[PDB]
């Protein structure tokens, strides 16, 4: 069985689904004085419910057309996660409890948005061989291919990103930054990439702090203090939202000002961070972004909502409360006739899809994989003496053994093939943090791009005539830890500190 | 279900075990051009078997004592890991086989020895809130409660022990150093927390890298280019034996010298490291080792294995067979079975002191006495809701995992054992130096300090100098400094990029 909530149909092939329709679970720890009980979800995320319907709308694309798979039908099975391990763990119980022992199976599964889920899931998942493809985990952990058989990803790991960040503090000539980053498997390893990054470019950090969603008083304590004392004005930060949004609250409260934040692609663009009144701290932000993509029909399927046509969609009747306010009955009483457009929420509002984007990659990947499977010459094959599978009777790993080796078009023209650790390549955008004059409310504007196909050193590209420093400032700040020596004068050194930071002391007599 | 060989046996309750019996798993390769097949395991480890007798004797040692659990009987259902997570979780899969709906119920797990292998057991044995109790994993990441929050374990973290390598690096007054980890979850943490030691303190590192038992050649061949590359004589390693051979043959079979390690808990006393053909490289390693405790009847236990005796344990088979490379049957000659063990050389009744066995001991007895406690209650002076006694008749997993968080006991050897909110212990250090025996011509241990962690900061560490061999042979300590020190006549100088 599994978790109540859910959203299945019925067909030839099921998919599996992990979304993270919550934003954590509950405080609440017990004293095992009795039973203990299920944890709750607390928190709504309206964007986790928009990729859903991605691949819902995937799914309901490819029945329709004759060319992709006819005579075969593509079902769901798709579940919450809440960005935790132990409702990831059941859903994925569920997802292979056929095979431990009626029970339908899943061909593949679309895997889930944390690293430290995405790890805790492929672990399990990898003993029967099924595939999994993530759309948003980028974790270079998961490249090992010794440990993780069956995963595939649509998004490029950290490592540019990293090198990306460290180009862009050479490019504004600083020697002076601090580092934060998350206790997970996602903010350490590029964090740890981005030091060895920054000695190579001779760059001097200062601190290097850890936080976590469920950090107490004295840690955010102890860390906002740690930022205070020093004077290395950039930031870099590589975290989320739920992980950053205690720290950046602390900060607002205390109001410290004038910090110049570096910001991955995680929280570049969340709404926990990117609020009007946090503007006076988190202003003029410089961070990354993926590439958009174009789904025709897209934006009609969504507005077609409804909590009660959708018989397939259980959590359908929690979104429309959430978006009016209301409670359904079967707080005002839900009359059902209300307009989407009229409440203003990340689900429709909206400028382009990126994440939204690599869900569709990857159910039309599963379908090309079957495609081939379905269409074949004996003695044309990949599996042994030339042979073909069995479309009908089709098993996970032949699925795995295709994916391993798929060439196909987007349809936007381009293509798309998976590299010997499952990874693919793109580029990047930076955008910076403004304020719109019309509707106070934060607006990125792109300024320059990240091109990863060219030679080290002609990647970056930044255009300085965008770029609004704090928000307000045109002049590019300064971090250096020592005013530059002017003229007819030696450096000095200062005991138990970098050599960053230095005395300039005066040439002797008869020297120059 | 669960795996083909097994140590098991019946009773009233009955607790699980994880041990590495194999070292590893096979260096395979699938294309997936045929329906994937079970991997199989390469090595025999003749300490983990070792290790998996401690915790049958400590619950045949219960069974027979009537003040401990009386009228109740203890079994067991172990199971082997092959250091790899995925066989673990086949066992897991097993032991909580029931609570997921003929196999009956499991209370308390031994827990496993690999930081990576412990976290993946423990994601999912906390779904049902059965306690893990490890003898092995010191990785501070399984101290965070919001995670795992049934794991326990009677070895301390890894904290204090890159405190104490930066406590002897600025005894012996060194300031240009190189690190080398494992890549996994208890290298690459310890490795950090001794860089944030070590900048505090004013110690340069010039290297860093991370290996792994699977690495190829070309990632050994870069690793050891930047070891011989650098003017670094002090290299910390965070890493096990089998994590560690690889680069160690590499660097033998090119006879690189002159070096000084600095070795963690996990290669201390290894016997993959630690071999008479290595001493002209490994030799006059500083390590770290724990304490050892006391078992009085624990050798006799030991020497009476018998493969056809032993009907309760599916491991004697192949340990008889590995020992004394002969075949059984139900080049290789036949077995009679009347063979010794006491004249074969291996790391099975061959040592010098207990420290992981104590651990095992000591995990099986925290459990009895659990249930001990859980026992003899007196109703509305318990634990439970308004103060209650749990039924022993009855007792469930979360019950006895609420009774060890709220443990303390006296062991055999006249000590309290108290677990931490964390579920840690703190105990002390030992610092051991490698020898050549003088007759025998194998590697000898020898103690040459401790480790003190309970006095105050920077009276600590205590050092012997007059019984260390540098190198062996060298009663000098080495120089390791990145430059001469200037004279009273000139001043210090800034190099360009150099730190
Ligand atoms: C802050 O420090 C950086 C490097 O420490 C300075 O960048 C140097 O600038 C000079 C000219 O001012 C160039 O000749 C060097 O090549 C630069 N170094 C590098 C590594 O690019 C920077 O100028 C300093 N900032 C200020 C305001 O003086
Ligand atoms: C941990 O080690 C310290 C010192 O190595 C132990 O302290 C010693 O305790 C014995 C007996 O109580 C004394 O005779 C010694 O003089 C103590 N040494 C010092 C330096 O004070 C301590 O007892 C050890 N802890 C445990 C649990 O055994
Ligand atoms: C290697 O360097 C260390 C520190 O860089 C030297 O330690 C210094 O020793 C002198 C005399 O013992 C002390 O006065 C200093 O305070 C020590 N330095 C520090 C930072 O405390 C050590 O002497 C050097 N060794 C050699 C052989 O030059
Ligand atoms: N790259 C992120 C996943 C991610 C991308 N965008 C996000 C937005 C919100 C939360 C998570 C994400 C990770 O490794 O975890
Ligand atoms: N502490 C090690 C495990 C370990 C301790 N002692 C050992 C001896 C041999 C092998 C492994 C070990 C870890 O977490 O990984
Ligand atoms: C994929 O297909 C295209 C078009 O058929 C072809 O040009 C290309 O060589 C193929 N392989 C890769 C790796 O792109
Ligand atoms: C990245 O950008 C370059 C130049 O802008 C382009 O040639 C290349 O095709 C792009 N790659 C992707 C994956 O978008
Ligand atoms: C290896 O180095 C040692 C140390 O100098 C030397 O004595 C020996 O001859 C070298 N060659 C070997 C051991 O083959
Ligand atoms: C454990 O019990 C003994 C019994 O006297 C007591 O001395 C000791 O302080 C107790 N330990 C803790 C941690 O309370
Ligand atoms: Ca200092
Ligand atoms: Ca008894
Ligand atoms: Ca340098």
């Amino acid at each position: 069985y599994g978790p109540d909530q859910r959203a299945q149909k019925k067909g030839d092939i099921i998919l599996g689904g992990l979304f993270p329709i919550h934003f954590g679970v509950a405080a609440k720890d017990q004293d095992l004085k009795s039973r203990p009980e299920s944890v709750e979800c607390i928190r709504y995320n309206f964007r986790g419910f928009r990729w859903l319907q991605a691949m819902i709308f995937a799914i309901e694309e490819i029945n329709s057309s004759p060319a992709l798979l006819p005579n075969l039908t593509l079902g769901y099975r798709i579940f919450d996660t809440c960005n935790t391990v132990s409702k990831a763990l059941e859903a994925t119980l569920s997802f292979v409890a056929q095979n431990k022992i009626h029970i339908p199976s899943t061909i593949a599964v679309v895997g889930a948005t944390g690293s430290g889920v995405s790890t805790a899931v492929a672990n399990l998942l990898g003993l029967f061989y099924i595939p999994q493809v993530s759309y948003a985990s980028s974790s270079r952990l998961l490249s090992n291919k010794n440990q993780f058989k069956s995963f595939l990803r649509t998004i490029p790991n950290d490592e540019h990103q990293a090198t990306a960040m460290a180009d862009i503090i050479e490019y504004f000539r600083w020697n002076w930054v601090g580092t934060i980053a998350a206790d997970d498997d996602y903010g350490r390893p590029g964090i740890e990439k981005f030091r060895e990054e920054a000695e190579e470019r001779d760059i001097c950090i200062d601190f290097s702090e850890l936080i976590s969603q469920y950090s107490d008083e004295e840690e955010i304590q102890h860390v906002v203090e740690v930022i205070q004392n020093s004077t290395a004005k950039v930031i870099v930060v590589f975290s989320s939202g739920p992980d950053l949004e205690p720290l950046i609250k602390e900060i607002v409260r205390r109001n410290i000002t004038g910090k110049i934040w570096l910001a991955s692609e995680a929280w570049a663009s969340s709404s926990l961070i990117a609020m009007p009144q946090y503007f006076h701290v988190v202003g003029g932000t410089i961070g990354f972004a993926l590439k958009a993509g174009q789904i025709p029909g897209f934006r009609e399927f969504l507005k077609k909502v409804h909590p009660r046509k959708s018989v397939h969609n259980g959590f359908a009747k929690e979104f429309w409360e959430e978006t009016f306010n209301c409670h359904l009955q079967e707080r005002p009483l839900c009359t059902g006739d209300e307009n989407i457009s009229s409440v203003e929420t990340p689900y429709i509002d909206y400028t382009h899809l990126r994440i939204s984007y690599n869900v569709y990659l990857a159910v039309y990947s599963i379908a090309h994989a079957l495609q081939d499977i379905y269409t074949c010459l004996p003695g044309r094959g990949l599996f042994t003496n030339g042979s073909c599978a069995d479309i009908k009777k089709v098993e996970a790993w032949q699925v795995l053994k295709h994916l391993r080796h798929l060439n196909f078009t987007n349809n936007m023209g381009e293509q798309v093939t998976f590299d010997e650790c499952g990874d693919l390549v793109g580029n990047y955008s930076i955008i910076n943090w403004h304020l719109s004059p019309e509707d106070g409310s934060i607006v990125f504007k792109e300024v320059g791009y990240y091109n990863v196909y060219a030679k080290k050193g002609e990647r970056l590209f930044i255009n300085e005539e965008k770029i609004l420093w704090s928000g307000f400032s045109r002049e590019v700040p300064f971090s250096n830890c020592s005013r530059d020596c002017l003229a007819g004068t030696r450096k000095g050194i200062i005991e138990g500190e970098p050599t960053c930071c230095f005395e300039c002391v005066e040439c002797p007599d008869g020297e120059y | 279900y669960g795996p083909d060989q097994r140590a098991q046996k019946k009773g009233d309750i009955i607790l699980g075990g994880l041990f590495p019996i194999h070292f590893g798993v096979a260096a395979k390769d699938q294309d997936l051009k045929s329906r994937p097949e079970s991997v199989e395991c390469i090595r025999y480890n003749f300490r983990g078997f070792r290790w998996l007798q401690a915790m049958i004797f400590a619950i045949e040692e219960i069974n027979s004592s009537p003040a401990l659990l009386p009228n109740l009987t203890l079994g067991y259902r172990i199971f082997d890991t092959c250091n790899t997570v995925s066989k673990a979780l086949e066992a897991t899969l097993s032991f909580v086989a029931q609570n997921k709906i003929h196999i009956p119920s499991t209370i308390a797990v031994v827990g496993a020895t690999g930081s990576g292998v412990s976290t993946a057991v423990a994601n999912l044995l906390g779904l049902f809130y059965i306690p893990q109790v490890s003898y092995a994993s010191s990785s501070r990441l399984l101290s965070n409660k919001n995670q795992f929050k049934s794991f326990l374990r009677t070895i301390p973290n890894d904290e204090h022990q890159a405190t104490a390598m930066a406590d002897i690096i600025e005894y012996f007054r060194w300031n240009w150093v190189g690190t080398i980890a494992a890549d996994d979850d208890y290298g690459r943490p310890g490795i950090e927390k001794f860089r944030e030691e070590a900048e505090e303190r004013d110690i340069c590192i010039d290297f860093s890298e991370l290996i792994s038992q699977y690495s190829d050649e070309e990632e050994i061949q870069h690793v050891v280019e930047v070891i011989q590359n650098s003017t670094a004589k002090v290299i910390v390693v965070f890493s096990s034996g089998p994590d560690l051979e690889p680069l160690i043959k590499e660097i033998v079979r090119r006879n690189i010298t002159g070096k000084i390690w600095l070795a963690s808990e996990a290669w201390a006393s290894s016997s993959l490291i630690a071999m008479p053909q290595y001493f002209h490289v490994v030799g006059g390693t500083i390590g770290f080792a724990l304490k050892a405790g006391q078992i009085p009847g624990f050798r006799e236990f030991l020497k009476k294995v018998h493969p056809r005796k032993s009907v309760h344990n599916g491991f004697a088979k192949e340990f008889w067979e590995e020992t004394f490379n002969c075949h059984l049957q139900e080049f290789r000659p036949l077995c009679t079975g009347d063979e010794n063990i006491s004249s074969v050389e291996t790391p099975y009744i061959d040592y010098t002191h207990l420290r992981i066995s104590y651990n095992v001991y000591l995990a099986v007895y925290s459990i009895a006495h659990a249930l001990q406690d859980i026992y003899t209650c007196l109703p509305g002076r318990g634990l439970f809701t308004n103060g209650s006694c749990a039924d022993i008749k009855k007792v469930e997993a979360w019950q006895v995992l609420k009774h060890l968080r709220h443990l303390n006991f006296t062991n055999n050897m006249g000590e309290q054992v108290t677990f931490d909110e964390c579920g840690d212990l703190v105990g002390n250090y030992s610092i051991i130096n490698w020898h050549l025996s003088p007759e025998d011509g194998s590697i000898v241990f020898k103690e040459v300090g401790y480790y003190n962690v309970y006095a105050k900061k920077g009276e600590r560490l205590f050092i012997n100098e007059e019984k260390i061999l540098w190198s062996g042979f060298s009663r000098e300590v080495p120089f390791s400094n990145c430059s001469r020190d200037c004279l009273a006549g000139t001043r210090k100088g800034i190099i360009e990029g150099e730190p």
